[PDB]
């Protein structure tokens, strides 16, 4: 005899656990759907370093009902993960992830360190320094095309034709600021359509059939 | 679109490309500094050449982009530094000359040994040895021996270096519109965009002769009175109207009459305001005096030591295993990166400079916010002068009675005021002759005023006359003296220090009144007092952005150097000083030498 689930618990410890992560410039977005999500799972871990839940209230986010969960992970400095808020205008919310104005969700971050900055670090992560337009928000821009600050032929790296991307360098001897955090942002949201996930004790209130 | 904005996309990429490119000299050069190696030195001196490659480069490309087009005034600041050549203008054979130059003399002091007349195979270095000599021993010849050794056996080899680095260094600073090398050091105070708050590279030269006319006298009188306590010390070796022979001062050099406190201590059995003693029977380690310095900045508001400062920098000498530059050097690494470098010696002087250093930090760590181009201190004087306003303040017999290296019952009393006031004239009022004539002479030789026939000559003949101080043996030309500093041997301005003390009063006096004070400019500790903080927090942010003019108007409300605040600082001392020499002679005779 066992007990039966017909809604798995929903695929968060994917997201926040994985081993490696995306540079900002190229954010890495996830559909949570089809299962049951117990947020309670996300306030116990007391290393989360910064837990910002705009809108939807903060330990009562699990007693409610969703229909479009999208979550958004990359990794940024210390000292950038304010501009990953609403309304904050920064190199990396202005050229490379956008919040909206008027977004509900959460905005969660931890120290990282540990491993991607690792003693010889195997990987390299990004960030974009120049664009033409602020972003809007939810959009994303992975263009490698040259940046020019006058009129300007830009077909060879040059005098003023800037490669738009650039390289975070993560060391251990770096201070917060310029130490690594991993950012993971989740997108709640409503539709008057059928829902598609609500959480642990609310299995029949919104997300089944 | 406009140049400006063209050109601020260029320094855009500019602060982000180069942060990296610089952290990585930093380590290399933290990591040789801390260890001595010719495997450290290649790796550093790679990474500084990849930096100055990053310089040279990005210059030429700031070059096309003109500042008179420019109208945002920060900009034209960082814009104006990254479009200046420096050494660029020189050519391959004169930049590495300089350069093999300039690295030859520093590892000669470096690497200075003067070994005993008698067995010869024993040898005693400057910093370990030879300085305990020069700042301990009341053997008139032990001293002449460490004094005139290190500056014969070191100095004389420095000499035919020391040439050719004035004759590059000014073709360098001559090339690039300026009069001399030291017309290139002079520039750091110049302001010249801004009415009423303009400066020029000569105002200093004149600013610091009429501030130095208002010491005088009180230096006269503090040299009288450690004249007449070191004739006792030394008998039958100083007269009581000549000059005090080199070697009887508190360091190698004069610089410092510190350690002359113990000989000229007015009132002997009033406690020590000397708490190194204190400090030893207590067990003070060298981790308490970096914390003890650290809650001192944290009362008045300013941060704590982050992490990295207590993980990664280096507070004592680190063993014969490995050695290590025991120079007090405070590190601003970037990428939040904040070190301290210290041989620290539990010593009432290394409590004071740990002070000095971590306020080093502290101005920092609080232009760590503006650009890179932007991130240093409105002078060389101010950075300086705000390690100075912390050890003014820690300084006090007050201050040292609540951390506890002074009694908690200490009276305070008119006796220990004069012995606390005494010792801070030998630190403060004391070096200030000596800067302004190594300055002035360094000043004039580049200006070729003293020929190099007449370079020793001058060098003792000023000595005396400004500083009154006397070789206790006759020296040639082929002597170089001079050289025989650090500072001046590793080409290091000397002026800020001079200018660091006229600051440091001014500053505490505002400083002082925001911490609501009740008496004199003395007993000011700023400990626990936020206003206090914030007062200096706001100056330190700004950097080098504002000019040091406005800077300093803001902060004390004077354009320029004050030399008042210094003067009512001592005046207590002062007069005491005047009737403790009725009956002594205050000035001294250029004719007295103790070889002749
Ligand atoms: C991540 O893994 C650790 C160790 O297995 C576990 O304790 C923690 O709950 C996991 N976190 C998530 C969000 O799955
Ligand atoms: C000193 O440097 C050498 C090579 O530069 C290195 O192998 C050694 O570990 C260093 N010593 C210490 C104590 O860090
Ligand atoms: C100069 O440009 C910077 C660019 O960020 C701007 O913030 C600053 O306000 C400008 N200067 C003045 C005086 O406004
Ligand atoms: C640097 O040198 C170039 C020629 O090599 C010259 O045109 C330019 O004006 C110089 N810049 C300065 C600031 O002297
Ligand atoms: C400074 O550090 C000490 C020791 O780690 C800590 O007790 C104190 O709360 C810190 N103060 C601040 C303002 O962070
Ligand atoms: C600062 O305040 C603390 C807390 O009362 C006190 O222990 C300390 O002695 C004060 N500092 C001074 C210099 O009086
Ligand atoms: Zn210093």
């Amino acid at each position: 005899v066992r007990f039966p689930n017909i809604t798995n618990l929903c695929p968060f410890g994917e997201v926040f656990n994985a081993t490696t992560f995306a540079s900002v410039y190229a954010w890495n977005r996830r559909r949570i759907s089809n299962c049951v999500a117990d947020y309670s799972v996300l306030y116990n871990t007391t290393s989360f370093s910064t837990f910002k839940c705009y809108g939807v209230s903060p330990t009562k986010l699990n007693d409610l009902c969703f229909t479009n969960v999208y979550a958004d992970s990359f990794v940024v400095r210390g000292d950038e993960v304010r501009q990953i808020a609403p309304g904050q205008t920064g190199k990396i919310a202005d050229y490379n992830y956008k919040l909206p104005d008027d977004f509900m969700g959460c905005v969660i971050a931890w120290n990282s360190i540990s491993l991607d900055a690792k003693v010889g670090g195997n990987y390299n992560y990004y960030y974009r320094l120049f664009r033409k337009s602020v972003l809007k928000p939810f959009e994303r821009d992975i263009s490698t095309q040259l940046y020019q600050a006058g009129d300007k032929p830009c077909s060879v790296e040059g005098p003023d034709c800037y490669y738009p991307l650039q390289s975070y360098y993560f060391q251990s001897t770096n201070g917060v600021g310029y130490q690594p955090y991993r950012v993971v942002v989740l997108s709640f949201e409503l539709l008057n359509a059928p829902a598609t996930v609500c959480g642990p004790k609310k299995s029949t209130h919104l997300v089944v059939n | 679109s406009t140049i400006e904005e063209q050109a601020k996309t260029f320094l855009d990429k500019f602060n982000h490309e180069a942060e990296d490119l610089f952290y990585q000299s930093s380590l290399a050069s933290w990591n040789y500094n801390t260890n001595i190696t010719e495997e450290n030195v290649q790796n550093m001196n790679n990474a500084g050449d990849k930096w100055s490659a990053f310089l040279k480069e990005q210059s030429t490309l700031a070059q096309m982009y003109p500042l008179q087009e420019i109208q945002n005034l920060t900009v034209k600041l960082q814009l104006q530094a990254l479009q200046q050549n420096g050494s660029s203008v020189l050519s391959e054979d004169k930049s590495k000359r300089l350069n093999t130059i300039l690295n030859t003399m520093s590892t000669i002091y470096s690497t200075g040994k003067v070994c005993n007349p008698d067995n010869p195979q024993e040898c005693l270095l400057l910093e370990p040895g030879l300085n305990e000599i020069m700042a301990n021993s009341l053997d008139y010849n032990e001293r002449l021996w460490a004094w005139e050794s290190w500056r014969s056996e070191v100095g004389k080899q420095l000499r035919p270096l020391y040439e050719e680095y004035v004759v590059l260094k000014n073709e360098m600073a001559r090339a690039n519109h300026y009069e001399d090398y030291g017309d290139y050091w002079r520039g750091d105070y110049e302001v010249n965009g801004v009415d009423g708050y303009d400066y020029s590279r000569g105002q200093l030269i004149e600013d610091v002769e009429h501030t130095f006319e208002e010491i005088k006298p009180l230096y006269e009188h503090l040299h009288a009175y450690v004249r007449a306590k070191l004739m006792n010390a030394y008998p039958s070796y100083i007269s009581p109207i000549g000059c005090l022979p080199a070697h009887l001062l508190g360091d190698m050099w004069g610089r410092f009459w510190t350690n002359l406190y113990s000989l000229t201590v007015p009132f002997g059995q009033k406690p020590n305001i000397d708490v190194t003693d204190a400090m030893v029977d207590q067990a003070w380690d060298a981790q308490r005096i970096f914390k003890e310095a650290e809650k001192f900045f944290v009362s008045v508001g300013l941060p704590n030591m982050t992490q990295g400062f207590w993980e990664n920098s280096m507070l004592t000498d680190p063993g014969n295993v490995q050695k290590a530059v025991c120079h007090p050097t405070a590190w601003d690494l970037g990428k939040g990166d904040f070190r301290i470098l210290m041989c620290t010696k539990v010593t009432m002087d290394d409590f004071l400079t740990a002070h000095h250093e971590m306020g080093h930090i502290q101005y920092d760590m609080a232009y760590a916010a503006q650009p890179f181009l932007l991130r240093n201190g409105a002078n060389e004087g101010f950075h300086e002068a705000v390690g100075e306003i912390m050890s003014l303040s820690a300084a006090t017999p007050k201050h040292l009675k609540s951390i506890g290296l002074l009694s908690p019952d200490f009276q305070e009393d008119n006796e220990t005021e004069i012995n606390f006031l005494l010792k801070q004239a030998l630190t403060i009022v004391g070096t200030l002759p000596f800067t302004y004539m190594l300055e002035k002479w360094r000043w004039m030789v580049f200006k070729g005023e003293i020929p190099k026939d007449q370079w020793m000559k001058k060098w003792w003949e000023m000595k005396r006359e400004i500083v009154g101080v006397v070789e206790p043996v006759p020296h040639d030309e082929t002597y170089c003296d001079p050289a025989s500093l650090f500072h001046v041997s590793n080409d290091y301005s000397f002026i800020r220090y001079y200018t660091r003390t006229l600051y440091q009063f001014q500053f505490q006096e505002a400083l002082c009144q925001a911490a609501k004070h009740e008496g004199p400019l003395h007993k000011c500790d700023i400990s626990n007092s936020t206003e206090a903080g914030q007062k200096l927090f706001n100056m330190l942010r700004l950097g080098k952005s504002e000019p040091w003019t406005l800077a300093l108007e803001n902060v004390v409300g004077a354009k320029n150097m004050n030399v008042r605040p210094l003067l009512n600082y001592f005046e207590p001392l002062f007069t005491w000083l005047k009737d403790q020499n009725k009956n002594s002679f205050v000035g001294w005779s250029t004719d007295w030498s103790p070889y002749a």
